[PDB]
């Protein structure tokens, strides 16, 4: 299934497009620049993700981006103040097609704990988001989850090979939930560790 | 009516008089315990008869009397744990008049608290286990209070 912006439609893939729509998808999704954005303690989790003993650099995604034109993703990862918000707005509409948007954390997703007068409740109020991430803070392998999460997103994506010849329009895979995905493992788990020991 | 020691055989039987010597007078008709009698037991004894004898009608008397019938039995039959003599003390202490809604439980509370006082070796020897109200949760640590 997949979902249209220029509504749900079904696959529309000749067979060299296909394979060269499918390379063009696999370098996006291996090639990905996030932007340098710090907003709170979550930022603080993402750069962790980027240092050695974690090496996020090893999926490519380390090269981090001061100037929104070379950043392919933005991770709002921190609290959207109100005074942030217009901010957030102007360095997501200064990037470049095609963008992606992961929210790290809880203030990112809904708010999180800050149902509070100067706090936009969740940055999907007026930024769209393809990965969310709950924790306060996500961990660093939390953010290297939702990125191959991102990758398997962005690898099944049709998006416009030129503005000149073809269909113009941003094609999105409704994907599976990852709870209904994972709930024939969650569900089988009996026995867990006692919190006593190490 | 609270226990007596011999010694206390050579005092006159007056209402003041026993009253001075810790006791009460009451129907004046005297009981004797000789030696082969444990004071444990006996006290045990009394106890049950006085918290069934309960009619029910306030805290002090009907929930404190059981709770040290439950600690005489336990020390009758050496499954006495630290602080029972202490809970006994405080019930004896508690239960008194103007404590309770009528005369009932200080009478019920003066031979325990006399036992104690001339007896108190017996009470002692019922204690033989530590104390232990909480059996251990796995996977929670207790915390270990000094
Ligand atoms: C927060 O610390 C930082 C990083 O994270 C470790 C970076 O990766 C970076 C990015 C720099 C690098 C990855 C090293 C330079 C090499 C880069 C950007 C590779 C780019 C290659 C091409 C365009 C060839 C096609 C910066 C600037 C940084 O400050
Ligand atoms: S979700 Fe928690 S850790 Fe992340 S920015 Fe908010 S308060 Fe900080
Ligand atoms: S002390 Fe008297 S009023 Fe109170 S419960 Fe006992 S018998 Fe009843």
């Amino acid at each position: 299934d997949y979902t249209l912006t220029r509504e749900i439609v079904t696959d529309p893939l000749n067979v060299f497009m296909g394979k060269l729509n499918d390379m063009v998808n696999w370098g996006r999704k291996n090639s990905i620049w996030p932007y340098n954005f710090g907003l709170s303690c979550c930022y603080v989790e993402m750069v962790t993700s980027f240092t050695a003993v974690h090496d996020v650099a090893r999926f490519g995604a380390e090269v981090l981006r001061a100037s929104p034109r070379q950043a392919d993703l933005m991770v709002v990862a921190g609290t959207c103040f109100t005074k942030m918000a217009p901010v957030i707005q102007r360095l997501y509409d200064q990037m470049l097609e095609p963008k992606w948007v992961i929210s790290m954390g809880a203030c990112a997703n809904s708010g999180g704990m800050y149902d509070i007068y100067s706090v936009v409740q969740g940055v999907d109020k007026f930024i769209p988001v393809d990965v969310y991430i709950p924790g306060c803070p996500p961990r660093p392998e939390a953010y290297m989850q939702a990125l191959m999460l991102l990758q398997e997103s962005i690898g099944k994506e049709r998006r416009p090979l030129s503005w000149v010849v073809g269909d113009q329009g941003v094609y999105r895979a409704n994907m599976q939930s990852e709870r209904e995905r994972k709930r024939g493992e969650r569900i089988a788990v009996t026995n867990l560790r006692t919190p006593d020991e190490i | 009516t609270d226990f007596l020691t011999e010694a206390h055989l050579d005092l006159p039987m007056e209402f003041e008089s026993i009253g001075k010597a810790g006791s009460r007078l009451g129907t004046a008709l005297a009981m004797a315990v000789d030696h082969e009698i444990n004071m444990v037991s006996l006290v045990r004894n009394l106890e049950e008869f006085f918290a069934r004898e309960s009619c029910g009608w306030c805290t002090p008397c009907r929930d404190g009397l059981p709770w040290s019938v439950k600690i005489l039995r336990a020390l009758e039959r050496g499954e006495g744990q630290p602080g029972d003599i202490e809970t006994l003390e405080q019930l004896c202490r508690f239960l008194g008049p103007g404590k309770t809604f009528c005369a009932h439980a200080p009478g019920a509370v003066e031979p325990l608290q006399s036992a104690i006082k001339y007896f108190r070796e017996e009470f002692e020897a019922g204690i033989k286990q530590p104390f232990s109200n909480t059996h251990l949760i796995n996977g929670i640590q207790p915390n270990l209070l000094k």
